[PDB]
This record gives structure tokens, C-alpha cells and sequence, in this order.
């Protein structure tokens, strides 16, 4: 079982390391989605 | 009635109770469909195990944690894809093994939310998470080495 | 009550099972976590004094 | 069947409104009109012709 093809290489990058956030909805399907609904605001404490 | 605020059935893979009339993927098939049928871009959360096969450089140590925050950019590794489904991530002088994570179906937004003052910041929708993949050590290899 | 039913179980029977529980919470007005704390809080006796 | 509200998420229950029957919260104004005929089967066992032992 040799690496015959799909040699994907791998990049690091830094840029959003302490600005990058994962928000999951646990009560909302992946087919209906936010991007259709106005936000307002966001409160967040650092 | 609106066809996107529909009411949802408890399967959230079967939510699709009203028309108006899925097998277990493979990571290895799963990377040949995205760039070899398809060519989209896709969004991808891998959990990498505790400890990287590295040191950290110049980060003021004692054998610690080697996480990706002492890593610099660049190209840190590759990714093979052997025969008989085989997907490895050789990281340097080891190689671990990549494998299909928990298959979520509700909804996660991969977001970036910037401080660029320190009274207003931005909050940038990046993409969609869909598949979720785990990296873990091949112990096998690492015992049978030494 | 949704993310109660996906962490109890997706299988149908386990719904049809778990169905009387929902109306019998839904019969009282125990919709947040401060009414909940109190209806216990309710049920709860002093280690005598 | 059960279902669920997509803005709390909170369990549906089957009301009459001014025009039609919906589907209701308890929680929220969040309504649905019925449109078409909905069902839910359950489909319980049969008992079978048992048989004469002895
Ligand atoms: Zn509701």
C-alpha cells in the first residue's frame, strides 16, 4: 500500500490564531442557516 | 407557505418531512470527490492530538506541549493517501493516521472574529463546517520502531 | 426540549417512549432554568433546622 | 410525530387559529399553518393466528 496519489501538502498560518472562533448551533440543522437573518449586535467579553 | 422556514423532523439528516412532491464516507474517498470531482474549496476541523512531533523554537521551553502556536508558517507536513484507504499525515520523521470524526449535523460557522480596536471590532463569517476529521499517533509504528 | 430529545436519542421508539415526559413538562409553565431551580428548590426539605 | 420549534427549539403543539389549524409554541410567536395532509403511522404488531398446542 504505497502513497500512489493525493500528496497533499500541509501550510500553517497565523494571521487569525487569536482572532478565529468556532460558533455551532446544536439546535440548528446544517441546512437552515443564518445568512438570511439581520443581526444586530454581538456582546463578547476577551 | 415558505419553503425555508419549514418545520424540521427530529432526524436532522431527514429533515425533509414535507416535499413538495446516507452511507459512512470514507476520508480517503472524501479528499478524491472534493478535488477530483469537484474542484470548491471546502472548510475542514481536524483535531490534532496533544503533543506535535516537535520542539518548540526559540520559545523559552522540558519536553512541554508542542502545539501550533510555537509552529512557524510554511509547509510543516504532507498528507498520503495509501492504498486499501490508507490516509496518513507524515509530520516529519513520524507519520500519523487521519480518520472520519463524528459526523455533525447541525449547523457550525467557521467565523473570524477580529479585535481590531479595542472599543469596536469585526466579526467575519469565514464559511460552513461540514466534516470534521481526527489525527491521531500511530502507536503501532512508534512501538514496533524502537 | 429539542437538543433534551437529540441527547436522549434519535430512534423512533426512544421518541415515542420519551413523548410523555415532554407533554408532562409542557403541562406545568417550566420552560427556563430559574423556574426549574425553584420547582426543585420547592421539593427540597431543610436537614431539619 | 414530534416537532420542534427552529427558533427555540422548544416542542410544537397542535392549535386552531383564525384561519387554519398550526402547529404553535409555547414559548415564542412562532407559528406553522397546515397546508397539505400530514400523518404519522405507527404500525403495531398484529397479533398472530396462535397456534392449538397440546
Ligand atoms: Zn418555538
Amino acid at each position: 500500500d504505497d502513497p500512489v496519489v493525493q500528496e497533499i501538502d500541509v501550510y500553517l498560518a497565523k494571521s487569525l490564531a487569536e482572532k478565529l472562533y468556532l460558533f455551532q448551533y446544536p439546535v440548528r440543522p446544517a441546512s437552515m442557516t443564518y445568512d438570511d437573518i439581520p443581526h444586530l449586535s454581538a456582546k463578547i467579553k476577551p | 407557505i415558505i419553503n425555508i422556514k419549514k418545520e424540521k423532523r427530529e432526524t436532522d439528516e431527514e429533515t425533509k418531512q414535507i416535499l413538495r412532491m446516507l452511507p459512512k464516507d470514507v476520508s480517503v474517498a472524501e479528499l478524491l470527490r472534493e478535488l477530483s470531482l469537484t474542484k470548491e474549496e471546502e472548510l475542514l476541523f481536524l483535531q490534532l492530538p496533544d503533543t506535535l512531533p516537535g520542539q518548540p523554537p526559540t520559545q523559552d521551553i522540558a519536553e512541554n506541549a508542542c502545539t501550533l502556536a510555537d509552529l512557524t508558517e510554511g509547509q510543516v507536513g504532507k498528507l498520503l493517501i495509501r492504498k486499501s484507504g490508507r490516509v496518513q499525515l507524515l509530520l516529519g520523521k513520524v507519520t500519523l493516521d487521519v480518520t472520519m470524526g463524528t459526523a455533525c449535523s447541525f449547523l457550525q460557522e467557521l467565523v473570524s472574529v477580529g479585535l481590531g480596536d479595542s472599543r469596536t471590532g469585526e466579526m467575519t463569517v469565514l464559511g460552513h463546517v461540514k466534516h470534521k476529521l481526527v489525527c491521531s499517533p500511530d502507536f503501532e509504528s512508534l512501538l514496533d520502531h524502537k | 426540549d429539542q437538543e433534551i430529545v437529540q441527547m436522549i436519542g434519535t430512534e423512533e421508539h426512544v421518541m415515542a417512549a420519551f413523548g410523555p415526559s415532554l407533554e408532562e413538562c409542557q403541562k406545568a409553565q417550566i420552560f427556563t432554568q430559574m423556574q426549574a431551580l425553584k420547582y426543585i428548590g420547592n421539593k427540597v426539605r431543610r436537614q431539619r433546622m | 410525530m414530534l416537532l420542534f420549534c427552529p427558533g427555540c427549539g422548544n416542542g410544537l403543539i397542535v392549535e386552531e387559529g383564525q384561519r387554519c389549524h398550526r402547529f404553535a409554541c409555547n414559548t415564542c410567536p412562532y407559528v406553522h399553518n397546515i397546508t397539505r395532509k400530514v400523518t404519522n403511522r405507527k404500525y403495531p404488531k398484529l397479533k398472530e393466528v396462535d397456534d392449538v398446542l397440546g
